[PDB]
C-alpha cells in the first residue's frame, strides 16, 4: 500500500421521475397520489441516510455528510473501493434495477488543501454524463466505463485472477507491467507496428523465471493478447487492473 | 526611462534531469514521482518556479553578507532581483521567468527514438543483504532543447546600477551550468547549458551592448 | 469599439483562495494593473485624468475560438421555451446543461432567445502543479493553472487612444494576475482595427431591455429603482492590497458586486469607489464601469 | 510492412521450428548498429557498413538449412537493393524486429 | 570564500565491465538484463548512481571510527562531503559527479570494429551434470575513454579543512581502480583506469598547486 | 586495517589450450567454437571467470567437510574468500580477479 | 565490390562445385590476419606480409585446377597490385569474404 487516501462522492443520478409523473402505466389506476410520490422519498432516505452507517462498519473510512443527495466519505482506499462498488449493488436489489447510480474515486496526496481535493473529485461526476447516464469515471477523465462492467468483468475475472496467477512472481518478476501499460495509449498513431511489439513482451517473462512454475503460466498469455484486439472500450479496461495491482504490493 | 530587457536563449540538456511533478497520471509507469508534462498533449515541460527557487539559492551564498535563516531577508543587494515581503524600498520581481517548453519536437520525430521519458533502475545497499528496494526513477532524455526568456525591466529609480546588475545575472547563468538542476542530482542528472546567450528588446528604450 | 485579442498559456486567476483558480477573470483584475503599472514607468498622473471620462471603459475576458464569445443571459429565457416537449425527465436534465454554461457564441445570442439548448465548447481543462520548500519544515502548498487549448483565446474591447497602446504594450511581458513571478501572464497582444460588424450594440445612453457585464455596480442616487424587476447574480471579490509604503499591507474592504451578463432594466452610470480602510498615500481605485448590450 | 509478416512467417513446412534464437545472435545485432549511426551522420559515409551487412545474410544461408528457407520467402536480399535513401533504410531495421517477434509467439 | 574544483580526468576501461540494465532491448540477442545507455541514441554509457555509492563503500572502511549499520550515518568525518538527510548541520552535498559519456568514437570507427558491445557466454556446474542453464551477458569493448568531471564547492565555512579534504578525495581515485565497478564483478570485469588525472578552476578564486 | 595485496604474477602456457569463446566469427576457416579475444582489435586473451569456476572447485574438494551439492553452499572456511548468496555474515568477495590480457606482443613479432 | 561478385562467380563451367571448404582453410586466414594488424600499425612496416601474402595465390593455382579458374576471373592477382594504402588493403579483405558467402549460397 501507499500513504494516500481517495475521495468518493456518491450522488443519486436521475430524480425527476418518480416524483413527478414516472408511475404512469395503466389508464385504469392515476399513479398521480401525492402518497404514491411521498413514499418514494422516505423509501430511499432510509438506505442513503441510516443504511450508509451500518454498510461502512469494520472499515478504515469515516462518512461525512450522510444525506440523500451527494455523500463525502474520506478515508483510505483500502476499503473506499470495496464500499463503492457494493453500496451500488445493495440499491439495485432495493430498486430492482430501475434507478442507475454514478460516483467517482479520485486518490490525491496527504496534507492538501480540502477545496481543490473535494473539487476536483468533482469535476469527474460531470465528466462521467457525456456518454449518457449510467457511466463512471474512475482515478481519471479518460477511465469513462459503464461502471456495470467493473464488478462484472475488471473486478470479476480480471483484477481477481492477478493476485493469484502473479503473486509468485517477485522482483525480478515485476518489471513488465510499467511497459505495458504504456504500450496500450500508444494506439492511434501506433496502430499495426504496437501489435507486432505485444507478442515479444508475452514471451519474455514465459522464459525468465522457473520449469517448475512455467504451468502456473498457461492461460495468461492467450487472454491478455486477445484482451488488445478485440473492442476499443476493451482496451481501457487492462489500463484498470495492471494499475490496481501495482498500488497493492509496493514499497 | 522604462525599457523591457529580454534574456532569449536555449537549454540544452546535457545530461537527464529528474524532477518530480504533481501526481501519477500522465505516466503511471514508475513507482516515484514522475516527471511533470502537459495536461493537454504528451510532452515533458518543466515548471518556471525550480529556475527561480534553485538560481537564488546559490547566488546568495557568494554575494551576501550575513548568514541566511530564512527567506526574503538575506542580502539586500540582489533582494530586489527576486523578492521581498518586508523592505518598502521594493517588492515586486524585476525577472519575470517562464515554463520551459520542449521545442525539440520539431526535428526529433525524424530520427526515430523511443518515446519521451525513459525509466532507471536504481537500488541501494544496507551493507547486511544483496538488493534491498528495488525502485526506479524517470529520468528525461538527452539533447532537448528549450525556451527561456528573461524578463527585464528598469523602474525610473533603477539609473546607477543598471551596469552592476547585469554582472550579477551574467555570473548567475554561468553557475547554474556548474551545478545540478533538479532532484538526486548528486550524482550528475542536472548540469544544465544555455546555448545561444543573447539579449534584445521589445519596447525600445535602451541600446544593446552588453551583449557578452 | 476596438478589441485587443490576447492569448493564455499556463496562467493563474484565483478566486477567493490562491489555491483555487477558475478559467475567467472579474474585470476589476484589468484595471488594477494598468494603474499599478503606470506610476513605474513615469506617467500615474496622466491615466488618473483619463479613466474618469465617461468614454472610456473596458470589458471582461471573453473567450476567443474562430469567432468572439459571450456571456449567457441571467434568467433567459422565461418559461415559455420547452425544446422538443418529449418527457418531465429530458426537458428537466437539459436544463441544466444552460445552467452550467459559461459563454455563447456571437451567432447564437438571437437563437438562444427563440428556444435552443445545448452544451457549452470545451475550452480548456483545469490542471493544478505542486510545490514545496525543502530548508523550511519539508512544508508544501497546493496551487491551480489555466492551461488553454483547441486555440482558445481572449480579447478586451477598450477605446483607441495614443496613450493606453504603450500601457499594454508592456503588459505582455510583465504578467498578469496569478503567480507573477515565476511567469503566470505571460502573453501575445494582437493588434487589430475593424472589430466585426454585429458586436457594435455597445450603447450608453436609450434602455431597451439592456444586460450590464463586467460587475456593475449602480450609484446611490440610482439603486432601488433599477434593481426592480431584474436578473442579477452577486459574488465575491477581495484580498490584501498590494502598496510600497505601509508595513502591513491592510485589507482592503469587500465590494460584493454582480457577475457578467446580468439583465436589468434601465441604465446605470458607473462610479469609481475608493477602497481606504485606515489610510494610505494614494487611493486604491476600482472599475465598476458596466457597459450595456441591445441584445 | 507489419501485414505481411503475421502470414508469411507462419507459411513454412515441418512443424517444431529447429531454429532458436542462439544461433541468430550477430545478423539480428548488426542492424541495430547501422540504425543508431544513420540518425548521427550522413548516408554517403556509412556506405562500407552497407556492403559487410549483405555478406552476413548470405553466408548464414549456406552453412544451415534453417537460413535458405527464411531469406527466399521473406524476401531479405530483394530488400537489401531498394533501400537507397536514410528514410528508407530505416523502415529495413523496422521490419527485421517485426520477424522476430512473431518467430518467438508460435514456437521459439 | 568561493570556488568551483572541476576534476576533470579521462576514465581508460582497460577491463570490460557489466551495469544492471533497465529494458532489455539494446541487442535482440540477449536474455538477460544488458547494459544502461541512451534512450535518444544507442552508444555505451556508464551513469554516475554507480560511482558515488561505489566509492563511498569502499572508502568509509578504512575513514570510519564505528561499524557502520546503514547509509547516511557512519563516519561523521566524511559525511559532509557526500551528503547527510538527518544531521542539520548540512544537508547538500559538496561533490557533484557527472553522467560519464563515451567520447571515444571520434578515432574508433577509423579502425574498423564490429559494434559497440559484445556477448560474452557464461554457465555453471552443478558438480554432479554437465552444461546447466546456458545464460549470457553483454559487457563492454576495451579502451574507451569518458568523460568524468567532479564539481567542488566551498561555503565560505570550508577554511581550515581544504587540505584534508584533497587527501581523501584523491586517496579514492586511486583506490577504485583496485576493484571492480559495476554488478557481478568479482570475477574481474571493472578495474578503472583514471587517466590524465587533472585539476583545473572555472570560477576563478583558488590557486592551482595541489595538482598531484 | 585496511591494506591491498596484489598478487602479480605471468601466467606462462607450456600447453596450447582450448576454451570456448563467443560466436564463432573470429575466423572464416573455423566451424566449430574458437577462443574469445576482443572485441576492438584482435590478441587472445582468457577471461577471469574460467579462474574463478576452476581454482574454487579443485579447491573445495580437499579442504572441505561435507559431500556438496549446490555451489555457494560448501565448506564454510572458504565460503568467505570467494563470496556466498545465502550467508548473512557476508556478501562481497575478498578476492577479485582480473581478465588476463596476452602482454608477450612486444617480442613474438 | 558487393554488386559484382553476384553475377562473376556464377559464371563458371562444369555444375556441382568439387572445391570444398577444407581445401581452402589457409589463404582465407591469412588476409583476416593482415586486416586486424592494418588497424594497430601503420602500412610501411607490414610490407614483409603483403609480398607473402601474394605468393599462396600463385602457390595454389599450379596445384589444384579449381583455382586458375577463379584467379583469372575474378581478377585476384590485379588487385594485390593497386593496393597501395592503408584503406585501399581493406578494401580487398571485406571483398574476399563476399565471394565466401556466396559461393556456398548455391552449392557448397
Ligand atoms: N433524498 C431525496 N428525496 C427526495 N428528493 C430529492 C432527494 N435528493 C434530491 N431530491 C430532489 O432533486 C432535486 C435536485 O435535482 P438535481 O437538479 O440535482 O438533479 P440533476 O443533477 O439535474 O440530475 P442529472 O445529473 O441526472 O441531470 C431537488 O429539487 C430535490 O427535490
Amino acid at each position: 500500500g501507499i500513504k494516500r487516501l481517495a475521495v468518493v462522492r456518491l450522488d443519486v443520478d436521475d430524480l425527476g421521475a418518480a416524483f413527478m409523473a414516472g408511475f404512469s402505466r395503466q389508464g385504469n389506476g392515476q399513479y398521480s397520489t401525492l402518497s404514491r410520490s411521498a413514499t418514494f422519498s422516505r423509501s430511499m432516505s432510509l438506505f442513503f441516510k441510516v443504511y450508509i452507517n451500518q454498510f461502512a462498519s469494520d472499515k478504515k473510512l469515516s462518512i461525512i455528510y450522510a444525506g440523500g443527495d451527494d455523500v463525502f466519505a474520506i478515508g483510505s482506499w483500502q476499503d473506499i473501493i470495496a464500499f463503492t462498488v457494493e453500496l451500488r449493488q445493495n440499491f439495485i436489489k432495493w430498486t430492482n434495477g430501475k434507478l442507475t447510480l454514478s460516483a467517482g474515486i479520485g486518490l490525491f496526496a496527504d496534507k492538501t488543501p480540502i477545496s481543490l481535493m473535494a473539487h476536483q473529485t468533482g469535476e469527474l461526476e460531470e465528466a462521467a454524463k457525456g456518454n449518457e447516464k449510467d457511466s463512471i469515471s474512475l482515478f481519471s477523465s479518460d477511465y469513462t466505463f459503464k461502471f456495470d462492467r467493473f464488478i462484472t468483468n475488471v473486478y470479476d475475472d480480471k483484477l481477481e485472477q492477478i493476485r493469484y496467477f502473479f503473486n509468485h512472481q517477485d522482483e525480478r518478476g515485476k518489471n513488465f507491467i510499467y511497459k505495458l501499460i504504456e504500450l496500450l495509449r500508444n494506439y492511434e498513431s501506433e496502430e499495426k507496428m504496437n501489435v507486432a511489439r505485444l507478442a515479444y513482451y508475452l514471451t519474455r517473462l514465459e522464459e525468465l523465471t522457473d520449469k517448475d512454475e512455467r504451468d502456473k503460466f498457461k492461460q495468461f498469455k492467450k487472454l491478455f493478447f486477445k484482451w488488445y484486439t478485440n473492442n476499443e472500450s476493451d482496451r481501457k479496461e487492462a489500463e484498470l487492473a495492471l494499475l490496481l495491482y501495482v498500488y497493492e504490493i509496493r514499497k | 526611462t522604462f525599457a523591457k530587457i529580454k534574456f532569449s536563449a536555449q537549454i540544452r540538456l546535457e545530461t537527464g534531469l529528474h524532477i518530480g511533478g504533481s501526481d501519477a497520471f500522465a505516466a503511471i509507469g514508475a513507482i516515484d514521482s514522475p516527471v511533470i508534462k502537459d495536461p493537454i498533449t504528451n510532452i515533458p515541460i518543466i515548471p518556471g518556479s525550480s529556475l527561480k527557487g534553485k538560481m537564488r539559492t546559490l547566488l546568495a551564498k557568494v554575494y551576501n553578507e550575513k548568514v541566511a535563516e530564512k527567506p526574503s531577508d538575506d542580502s539586500d543587494i540582489l533582494s530586489r532581483l527576486f523578492g521581498n515581503s518586508k523592505d518598502k524600498r521594493f517588492k515586486m520581481g524585476r525577472l519575470i521567468f517562464r515554463d520551459a517548453f520542449l521545442s525539440n519536437a520539431d526535428e526529433l520525430d525524424s530520427l526515430g527514438v523511443r518515446s519521451y521519458t525513459e525509466v532507471k533502475f536504481e537500488n541501494t545497499i544496507d551493507r547486511i543483504t544483496a538488493e534491498a528496494n528495488p525502485r526506479q526513477i524517470e529520468r528525461a532524455i538527452r539533447n532537448s532543447t528549450f525556451d527561456f526568456e528573461l524578463i527585464y525591466e528598469i523602474t525610473d529609480e533603477n539609473e546607477n546600477q543598471v551596469e552592476e546588475d547585469f554582472k550579477v545575472i551574467r555570473d548567475g547563468l554561468k553557475l547554474l551550468e556548474l551545478d545540478y538542476l533538479g532532484g538526486s542530482g548528486s550524482r550528475g542528472y542536472g548540469k544544465v547549458a544555455f546555448e545561444k546567450l543573447k539579449a534584445t528588446t521589445v519596447f525600445g528604450n535602451y541600446d544593446v551592448k552588453t551583449l557578452n | 469599439y476596438k478589441l485587443y485579442i490576447m492569448t493564455f498559456q499556463n496562467a493563474h486567476f484565483g478566486s477567493g483562495t490562491l489555491d483555487s483558480s477558475k478559467l475567467t477573470f472579474s474585470a476589476d483584475r484589468i484595471f488594477s494593473a494598468l494603474v499599478l503599472e503606470s506610476l513605474k514607468m513615469g506617467k500615474l498622473d496622466a491615466f488618473l485624468a483619463e479613466a474618469n471620462q465617461d468614454k472610456f471603459t473596458l470589458t471582461d475576458a471573453f473567450p476567443f475560438q474562430f469567432g468572439p464569445f459571450l456571456p449567457k443571459p441571467i434568467g433567459y429565457p422565461k418559461h415559455d421555451q420547452i425544446d422538443q416537449s418529449v418527457d418531465v425527465k429530458e426537458v428537466r436534465r437539459q436544463a441544466k446543461l444552460s445552467k452550467k454554461l459559461q459563454f455563447l457564441a456571437l451567432e447564437n445570442v438571437d437563437d438562444y432567445l427563440n428556444g435552443e439548448l445545448f452544451e457549452n465548447e470545451e475550452h480548456a481543462v483545469i490542471d493544478t502543479v505542486t510545490k514545496n520548500q525543502p530548508h523550511k519544515d519539508g512544508n508544501l502548498y497546493q496551487v491551480a493553472t489555466t492551461r488553454f487549448s483547441n486555440d482558445t483565446s481572449l480579447y478586451v474591447i477598450a477605446n483607441e487612444s495614443d496613450l493606453l497602446n504603450e500601457l499594454m504594450s508592456s503588459l505582455q511581458y510583465s504578467g498578469l494576475g496569478g503567480k507573477r513571478s515565476s511567469g503566470f501572464g505571460r502573453f501575445e497582444l494582437d493588434i487589430q482595427n475593424i472589430p466585426l460588424e454585429l458586436s457594435d450594440r455597445l450603447t450608453k445612453n436609450h434602455s431597451d431591455k439592456v444586460m450590464s457585464l463586467t460587475t456593475a455596480l449602480p450609484v446611490d442616487a440610482d439603486l432601488e429603482e433599477a434593481m426592480e424587476d431584474g436578473h442579477y447574480l452577486l459574488t465575491k471579490s477581495s484580498g490584501f492590497a498590494f502598496s510600497h509604503a505601509t508595513n502591513e499591507n491592510y485589507r482592503k474592504q469587500d465590494l460584493y458586486k454582480f457577475a457578467s451578463g446580468s439583465t436589468f432594466s434601465k441604465t446605470f452610470e458607473g462610479q469609481i469607489v475608493d477602497v481606504r480602510p485606515l489610510d494610505f498615500p494614494h487611493a486604491v481605485l476600482n472599475y465598476a464601469k458596466p457597459l450595456f448590450f441591445k441584445l | 510492412k507489419a501485414e505481411r509478416a503475421i502470414s508469411l512467417l507462419e507459411k513454412d513446412n515441418k512443424g517444431n521450428y529447429l531454429l532458436t534464437t542462439s544461433q541468430i545472435r550477430k545478423l539480428l545485432s548488426l542492424c541495430s548498429s547501422l540504425y543508431d549511426r544513420s540518425k548521427e551522420r550522413k548516408f554517403d559515409e556509412l556506405i562500407n557498413d552497407v556492403s559487410y551487412l549483405r555478406v552476413q545474410f548470405v553466408y548464414q544461408a549456406g552453412r544451415e538449412i534453417a537460413v535458405k528457407d527464411l531469406i527466399e520467402k521473406a524476401q531479405i536480399l530483394e530488400a537489401l537493393k531498394e533501400i537507397k535513401d536514410r528514410e528508407t533504410l530505416q523502415r529495413f531495421c523496422r521490419y527485421m524486429e517485426a520477424l522476430v517477434a512473431y518467430f518467438k509467439f508460435y514456437g521459439g
